[PDB]
DNA sequence: CGCATCCGTGAAGCACAATTTAACACTTTTGTCAAGC
DNA sequence: GCTTGACAAAAGTGTTAAATTGTGCTATACTGGGAGTCACGGATGCG
């Protein structure tokens, strides 16, 4: 849930300034601190395949 | 639910088809929920007058 | 004490009661053994593994 | 039986219940000491 | 060859709070996807 919230906010807020939001901008609107945001971004990671 | 090994459903020859005496397309229809097949019938209501 | 023969380390009193001595007696003999073995004359052979 | 022709295969967001973490006071035990018997 | 006792640090018990995880629920109406072909041997059939 919170991962989707972060994704939607990151996608949407770009039009306000023309940049991909960084932890400062994301935290300014997610009501959470940057370190938790970094932890969420790490948690949203997905494994690659060895067979490539 | 049961499942059939693909190596034997098809492969020219289809071992399952030869074993049961069904054509590959007819067998394909049965395994893959496209047509019904009669498993057995009782003579007590075929030769009963 | 170090459980070298079984793998289970033992406390002082636990190995004082297998003999007929108190836990502090075990501590005293352990101190004697540590002082004697820690001396370089014997530690010179054992040190080279992670000197 | 001698072979041609067609056929299929391979190549949007919350509420409440239940579970799990890691704070802290307190208790017990474990390790340590001088002095000494 | 070693005891009595006294202190402080480390190893356990238990209650409580906080967070973490799982299931359910939302009432105008809307009703059936979409993606960049040829060559080879084997089964069938002709006389």
């Amino acid at each position: 849930e919170v991962i989707n919230k972060l994704g939607r906010i990151q996608r949407e807020l770009l039009q306000d300034l023309g940049r991909e939001p960084t932890p400062e901008e994301l935290a300014k609107e997610m009501d959470i601190t940057p370190e938790k945001v970094l932890e969420i971004q790490q948690y949203a990671r997905e494994p690659i395949s060895l067979d490539q | 639910a049961p499942v059939t090994h693909i190596w034997y459903f098809k492969g020219v020859p289809s071992r399952l088809g030869y074993l049961l005496d069904l054509a590959p397309k007819d067998l394909e229809k049965i395994i893959y929920f496209a047509a019904y097949v009669i498993t057995s019938v009782d003579d007590e209501m075929r030769h009963n007058e | 004490r170090f459980g070298l023969t079984d793998g289970q380390p033992r406390t002082l009193d636990e190995i004082g009661q297998v003999y007929g001595v108190t836990r502090e007696r075990i501590r005293q003999i352990e101190s004697k053994t540590m002082s004697k073995l820690r001396h370089p004359s014997r530690s010179q052979v054992l040190r080279d593994y992670l000197d």
